[PDB]
């Protein structure tokens, strides 16, 4: 959520990487909280 | 066999569909032409399309020389049944006396 909520997002040319483990993540609260409309996903599954 | 040369276009052969989204899987030797919406979302989906909703809808982005490994291989698989009813499509083996 907090990723999801910074003020400030990283650089174009300077994009910052980040790697996440060891906890629960959940995609129906992600667009339930953070509600959004232009997203396409490719291989996956939504609900996957 | 390859048919890249015949069926991939340079801007995107996108007239061969593939289905991805359905609630229930494809029994073996079974083929569905239903293209109804598909709500991947747990919110209700109506009407054509909508937000969170993945309707079976996309297709191949064949292109001739971009291909390697997504070229287009054009299938043919031949199943038979033997020794179940009396045959009919035979061998071109002759009879005897």
């Amino acid at each position: 959520g907090e990723v999801f909520n910074a003020t400030r997002f990283a650089s174009v040319y300077a994009w910052n990487r980040k790697r996440i483990s060891n906890c629960v993540a959940d995609y129906s609260v992600l667009y339930n909280s953070a509600s959004f409309s232009t997203f396409k996903c490719y291989g996956v599954s939504p609900t996957k | 066999w390859n048919s890249n040369n015949l069926d991939s276009k340079v801007g995107g052969n996108y007239n061969y569909l593939y289905r991805l989204f359905r609630k229930s899987n494809l029994k073996p030797f079974e083929r569905d032409i239903s293209t109804e919406i598909y709500q991947a979302g747990s919110t209700p989906c109506n009407g054509v399309e909508g937000f969170n909703c993945y309707f079976p809808l996309q297709s191949y982005g064949f292109q001739p020389t971009n291909g390697v490994g997504y070229q287009p291989y054009r299938v043919v698989v031949l199943s038979f049944e033997l020794l179940h009813a009396p045959a009919t499509v035979c061998g071109p083996k002759k009879s005897t006396n």
